[PDB]
């Protein structure tokens, strides 16, 4: 679950980016 | 190995979960985060999954922390698993495919509205067969970049 949200994340930011 | 850039957007992503911005992610922040994409995880459920990444057991992760296990993980190949339970987090009526409106909502919660033609052409790239929708294989691409 942890690591599914740190990916999540990082494609989040970068789709903002 | 891990580009220059990687190591920036790790840090960007790093920083997402660390809101008050101390260098530290606490189980509290990490709480934040999982609510905000749909789930309620207890406080022994928070303080096993900062277990992954906290190597020094300090109850906390900091950011060379969440970078050995972002950069560690890329090398994997061994990570379907845990990229099916991203996906079920955008896929929430559990059809097999994330729609526009499934996408908007997973990202408007996590604090970045978009319009109607942002959400579109986000699909559009990650959308390979062209239903207009995104399936697993085409999940597993978008995550794994
Ligand atoms: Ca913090
Ligand atoms: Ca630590
Ligand atoms: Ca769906
Ligand atoms: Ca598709």
């Amino acid at each position: 679950k942890i690591y599914a949200a740190m990916m999540i994340m990082d494609y989040y930011k970068q789709s903002k980016v | 190995q891990l580009t220059e850039e990687q190591i920036a957007e790790f840090k960007e992503a790093f920083s997402l979960f660390d809101k008050d911005g101390d260098g530290t992610i606490t189980t509290k922040e990490l709480g934040t985060v999982m609510r905000s994409l749909g789930q309620n995880p207890t406080e022994a459920e928070l303080q096993d999954m900062i277990n992954e990444v906290d190597a020094d057991g300090n109850g906390t992760i900091d950011f060379p922390e969440f970078l050995t296990m972002m950069a560690r993980k890329m090398k994997d190949t061994d990570s379907e698993e845990e990229i099916r339970e991203a996906f079920r987090v955008f896929d929430k009526d559990g059809n097999g495919y994330i729609s526009a409106a499934e996408l908007r909502h997973v990202m408007t919660n996590l604090g970045e509205k978009l319009t109607d033609e942002e959400v579109d052409e986000m699909i559009r790239e990650a959308d390979i067969d062209g239903d207009g929708q995104v399936n697993y294989e085409e999940f597993v691409q978008m995550m794994t970049a």
